[PDB]
C-alpha cells in the first residue's frame, strides 16, 4: 500500500496473508468464513506450497493473536489467463476453521444487484495489505489500508494500455500518490455501508503503482458471486 | 422510490417485492422484528471491525 494509513487495532480483521515456505507474505486474501479465503488466481503461481496467516498486523514479531492455517483445497477459476489477467479469482478452503477474535473476522459477501446499485455506486472503497509502500521497495512489515475512490469505468478504460474486462473495475487516484502495490495482490477491497464492510474487490493488477494517469485494477466480486457460493460448497 | 430512497431504510440488502420494500441480511445476521435492522448472531459477525 502506497500512502494510506496503518491498520489500527481491529480495523482490518478480514485481512489474510499468504505465506511461502520462508514464512514470508507474497499476497493477501480476504476471510469469507471460518473455512474460506478469497484471493487472486495469479497468486497461486507465486509459490509452490503456501499457508495462510490471519490476525497479523506486524510481521516482525508474534504478539499472540496470529494464527497459521494450511490450505486443504485450492479452487482457482479455470478461465484465468496471465495473458489478460481476466477471471483473476480463487477460493481457498482451509484444513482447520479460523477462530474469530480481535483482528480476525470475515467480511460480508453482498448480493449481486444490491452490491452493484448500492455499494459499487458509493464514492469510495478500502484496499489493504502488507504490500510495498513504493513501486521500488520491500514488503511492508505493517498492515496498511487506503481509501480508494471508485473510478469511472470509461475514464479508466481510456487510461489503460490493457483491456479492462467486465470482470474488472478500477479504483484509486489519477495523480494522487496512493494506490495498492506489489504484495497487496489477492487482498481485500471492501466497501462500507452503515458501518458494515462488504467484500467488493480483489487486488488484481496495475501499471506500476500510484502512477499519474493510472489506476488500481481489481477483480469485481459481484461478477463471481455465484461462482464463489458454488466454490464454498464443493 | 423504495430501495432508491436511502436504501429503503434497510440496514443491509434491499429488494422490491410487489412494489414494496423488502429488507434482508448477510449470513450470520437475522432480520429484526421491524423488518429493517440486521441483528448479529455471534460475537464476530461479518463486516464488523473488532473494537473492544
Ligand atoms: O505486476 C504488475 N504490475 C506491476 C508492474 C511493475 C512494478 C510493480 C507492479 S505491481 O504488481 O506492484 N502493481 C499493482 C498491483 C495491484 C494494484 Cl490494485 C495496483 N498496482 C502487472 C500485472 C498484470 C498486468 N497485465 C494486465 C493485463 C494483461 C497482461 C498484463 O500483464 C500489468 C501489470
Amino acid at each position: 500500500i502506497v500512502g494510506g494509513q496503518e491498520c489500527k487495532d481491529g480495523e482490518c480483521p478480514w485481512q489474510a496473508l499468504l505465506i511461502n515456505e520462508e514464512n514470508e507474505g507474497f499476497c493477501g486474501g480476504t476471510i469469507l468464513s471460518e473455512f474460506y479465503i478469497l484471493t487472486a488466481a495469479h497468486c497461486l503461481y507465486q509459490a509452490k506450497r503456501f499457508k495462510v496467516r490471519v490476525g497479523d498486523r506486524n510481521t516482525e514479531q508474534e504478539e499472540g493473536g496470529e494464527a497459521v492455517h494450511e490450505v486443504e483445497v485450492v479452487i482457482k477459476h479455470n478461465r484465468f489467463t496471465k495473458e489478460t489477467y481476466d477471471f483473476d479469482i480463487a477460493v481457498l478452503r482451509l484444513k482447520t476453521p479460523i477462530t474469530f477474535r480481535m483482528n480476525v473476522a470475515p467480511a460480508c459477501l453482498p448480493e449481486r444487484d444490491w452490491a452493484e446499485s448500492t455499494l459499487m455506486t458509493q464514492k469510495t472503497g478500502i484496499v489493504s495489505g502488507f504490500g510495498r509502500t513504493h513501486e521500488k521497495g520491500r514488503q511492508s512489515t505493517r498492515l496498511k489500508m487506503l481509501e480508494v475512490p471508485y473510478v469511472d469505468r470509461n475514464s479508466c478504460k481510456l487510461s489503460s494500455s490493457f483491456i479492462i474486462t467486465q470482470n474488472m473495475f478500477c479504483a484509486g487516484y489519477d495523480t494522487k500518490q496512493e494506490d495498492a502495490c506489489q504484495g497487496d495482490s489477492g487482498g481485500p477491497h471492501v466497501t462500507r455501508f452503515k458501518d458494515t464492510y462488504f467484500v467488493t474487490g480483489i487486488v488484481s493488477w496495475g501499471e506500476g503503482c500510484a502512477r499519474k494517469g493510472k489506476y488500481g485494477i481489481y477483480t469485481k466480486v459481484t461478477a463471481f458471486l455465484k461462482w464463489i457460493d458454488r466454490s464454498m460448497k464443493t | 422510490k423504495l430501495c432508491s430512497l436511502d436504501n429503503g431504510d434497510c440496514d443491509q440488502f434491499c429488494h422490491e417485492e410487489q412494489n414494496s420494500v423488502v429488507c434482508s441480511c448477510a449470513r450470520g445476521y437475522t432480520l429484526a422484528d421491524n423488518g429493517k435492522a440486521c441483528i448479529p448472531t455471534g460475537p464476530y459477525p461479518c463486516g464488523k471491525q473488532t473494537l473492544e
